RNA sequence: GAUAAACGCUGAAAGCAUCUAAGCGUGAAGCCCCCCUCAAGAUGAGAUUUCCCAUUUCUUCGGAAAGUAAGAUCCCUGAAA
RNA sequence: UUGGCACCUCGAUGUCGGCUCGUCGCAUCCUGGGGCUGUAGUCGGUCCCAAGGGUUGGGCUGUUCGCCCAUUAAAGCGGCAC
């Protein structure tokens, strides 16, 4: 079970040896560094800490430069845990290359989903709109809020409200290139995130 | 209960160890039943006259003499496959049977528990636990049981399976 | 008048260490919720607090009679529709048995800001051991 | 197998018996096969 | 993983029988895990790593006031928000 | 449900069907597990366990309902001021 961060640059296509024409993701991983391990003795689990890309001086503080420092690395924009992994493999201040990952891999792309800001009803939730013609005033309304009885509304009616920057994992999708020399990998499909959106790529739990 | 020669028998609170030549029985019985080891012959002990006493009482003298009994001599739960095609092959330790399935199915003989098979169309189930013995016999004749029909199927020996068109 | 009223620290506040090994989870319960309320000193004033630190030991062991470990269900709601859970005593013994005994005790302390003070002096633990060995409990006996 | 209020002997091959607190009937005759 | 209905094994009460009383096993789209998300206001406020340090003034001890440290903000340029 | 009664509301508890949004019960329509079968097999029937999810587009009728066309694993029955 290996893992890594990187940026999602944006999508493309390749063409395989069969010659089908896949969509596929760039991320960008460069700077990876192991920065802590926690172990059941020390934190009451197993985890490996992994800082992605640099960050220059005046935008870090005493406290990060102090937990860097142990790794014998600059600061990092980034530190996300990976648990269910060998603490074995990983040393402190080691590189974490896209080499851990082959072709055929399958892998659980974890992010922030896109900002969509105050949504209702109709986009959020993905509820039928009133009659348009035939003298509606119904179209993209909620719907009733519930029967009388109650005399309350209960909790999961869904209203509008804020709708993306929500954290979501895909899972299964395949690794279709790997380019060191670039720190690059290409997932098949896309993952959550605008362009610039740190991903998460971790082996599929499944 | 009469222990025979190379038996010995021990009781370390309300438990009891039987180890004999063929294997060795470990069985926690009920605190308030008081048993009695002698040179030969063990005596189970009633202490009141109730509806929950008597029970044990009977289930302790059966169970310590099935313990007994089975380090000594054994057990052996014998199986008939009737069936056209329905053979049993024993290919290492994991017992096969082709009982009609689109797959084999396969049993890996439970500890102190030793499956064999003379003929393709018998299995016999060989142990000191009659327990285990039991547990293993049945849930093999569980994978075909005896249909009514033809009477196709994996049966005990001496069995009684019901007829009909 | 003249009737004494405890003031908040004046009395005694002492710890008691209770194995609950084989007692029933009520009557354990009973006399714990008692002790927690200071029911048992003369200096009991109904407004304060003048009860006792309680640690039960060995709550994996509390005695469940008849079919209860099967029979009696905990419930919660979340306030979701249809959001009713439930446990069985048996496998909240087996698993969460600190929480058996904090429920039952919890039900018999006085539904009111005191009493939520109260619950917060109760340390259940599902083994023998406990960390409380700097407030010197003292083992008390049912 | 017969889930009923009432469980009776339907033959003479017919046995009452009680399990898990469930009066019962249980005979070689499939058919016979009661559960109160 | 534990169960329902159900099928059993071992087994006495009741020298037999008996799935049951003690005791084992098998067994559902269900139950609890597993999967996804939120989550320590979990006031029961948890854990790990790292940073700052023990200043000054008066004050009855209690404490109060003031400049600071690490750090954060106001303000400003903004968007992937 | 059809009713009985007249206990709240006549200084107003203001409406049948549809739409939108569901949620609950289980007396289960489908899917899961099982017993019996007039269970050879196939296709079925019936009862037990089971409420996790699922459970449709039209024509005619204001019509709930119904009838019909064409599907579907299934086109469940009820409650929530019908
Ligand atoms: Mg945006
Ligand atoms: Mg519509
Ligand atoms: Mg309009
Ligand atoms: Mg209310
Ligand atoms: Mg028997
Ligand atoms: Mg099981
Ligand atoms: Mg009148
Ligand atoms: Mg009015
Ligand atoms: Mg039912
Ligand atoms: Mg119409
Ligand atoms: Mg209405
Ligand atoms: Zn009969």
């Amino acid at each position: 079970t290996k893992g890594i961060l990187g940026r999602k640059v944006g999508m493309t296509q390749v063409f395989t040896e069969n010659g089908e024409l896949i969509p596929v993701t760039v991320i960008e991983a460069a700077q990876n560094v192991v920065l802590q391990k926690k172990t059941v003795e020390t934190d009451g689990y197993e985890a490996v800490q992994i800082g992605f890309e640099d960050k220059r001086a005046i935008l870090s503080n005493k406290p990060e430069q102090g937990h860097v420092a142990k790794a014998n690395t600059t600061p990092k924009r980034f530190i996300r845990e990976f648990r269910d992994v060998n603490l074995d493999e990983y040393e402190i201040g080691a590189e974490v290359k896209v080499d851990v990952f082959a072709e055929g891999d399958i892998i659980d792309a974890t992010g922030v989903s896109k900002g969509k800001g105050f949504q209702g009803v109709i986009k959020r939730h993905g509820q039928s709109r009133g009659p348009m013609a035939h003298g509606s005033r119904y179209h993209r309304r909620p719907g009733s809020m519930g029967p009388v009885a109650p005399n309350r509304v209960f909790k999961n009616k869904l209203l509008p409200g804020r709708m993306g920057g929500e954290q979501i994992t895909i899972q299964n999708l395949e690794i279709v290139k790997v380019d060191v020399e670039k720190n690059v990998l290409l997932v098949k499909g896309n993952v959550p995130g605008a362009k610039k959106a740190l991903v998460q790529i971790k082996t599929a739990t499944k | 209960i009469v222990i025979p020669a190379g038996v010995t028998v021990t009781l370390n609170g309300s438990t009891a160890t039987v180890k004999g030549p063929k294997g060795e029985l470990v069985k926690e019985f009920n605190p308030e039943i008081t048993i009695k080891i002698e040179g030969n012959e063990i005596n189970v002990s009633r202490p009141t006259d109730n509806k929950n006493h008597r029970a044990l009482h009977g289930t302790t003298r059966a169970i310590l003499n099935n313990m007994v009994v089975g380090v000594s001599e054994g057990y052996e739960k014998k199986l008939e496959l009737i069936g056209v095609g329905y053979r049993a092959q024993k290919q290492g330790d994991k017992l096969v049977l082709n009982v009609g399935y689109s797959h084999p199915v396969e049993f890996v003989a439970p500890k102190g528990v030793d499956i064999e098979v003379p003929a393709n169309t018998q299995v016999i189930v060989k142990g000191y636990n009659k327990e285990h013995v039991g547990e293993l016999a049945a849930n093999i004749r569980a994978v075909r049981p005896p249909e009514p029909y033809k009477g196709k199927g994996i049966r005990y020996e001496g069995e009684h399976v019901r007829r009909k068109e | 008048r003249t009737t004494y009223m405890a003031k908040p620290g004046e009395v005694e506040r002492k710890w008691y260490v209770i194995d609950a090994t084989g007692v029933s989870l009520g009557r354990l319960s009973s006399e714990v919720a008692s002790i927690l309320r200071g029911k048992n000193k003369p200096q009991f004033t109904p407004h304060i607090d003048t009860g006792d630190f309680v640690i039960i030991i060995n709550a994996g062991k509390i005695g469940l009679t008849g079919k209860k470990a099967t029979d009696k269900i905990y419930y919660r709601h979340s306030q979701y529709p249809g959001g009713l859970k439930s446990r069985t005593a048996g496998e909240m013994r087996t698993n969460n048995p600190e929480k058996l005994l904090e429920l039952s005790i919890k039900g018999m302390l006085p539904k009111n800001s005191l009493g939520r003070q109260l619950f917060k002096k109760l340390h259940v633990y599902g083994g023998s051991e406990h960390e409380h060995a700097a407030q010197q409990p003292e083992v008390y006996e049912l | 197998m017969k889930v009923r209020p009432s469980v009776k002997p339907m033959c003479e091959k017919c046995k009452v018996i009680r399990r898990k607190g469930k009066v019962m009937v249980i005979c070689e005759n499939p058919k016979h096969k009661q559960k109160q």
